[PDB]
């Protein structure tokens, strides 16, 4: 079962 | 009903300052039971669409299709 995640990096 | 396969990777067709504003709407919008992750010492989040309720789902979609 596929789950596709969402990793989103901001500005530190 | 949103597709979820199609916003995740629509989500990705948005430029930084609207993936940005993503950002902002879930974590307005969150609650612990949407299983978001926000490594606040790393500046990410991890969103698992599949644990959002629909309606955020489709504010979602509607933003990505206003946005591209």
């Amino acid at each position: 079962e596929p789950k596709l995640l969402l990793k989103i990096n901001l500005k530190k | 009903s949103v597709d979820l396969e199609k916003l995740a990777f629509g989500l990705t067709k948005l430029n930084e300052d609207d993936l940005v504003g993503v950002v902002q709407m879930v974590t307005d919008n969150k609650t612990p039971e949407m299983n978001v992750t926000n490594n606040v010492e790393e500046g990410e989040f991890i969103i698992d669409l599949y644990s959002l309720p629909e309606g955020l789902l489709k504010s979602l979609w509607d933003y990505v299709k206003k946005n591209t």
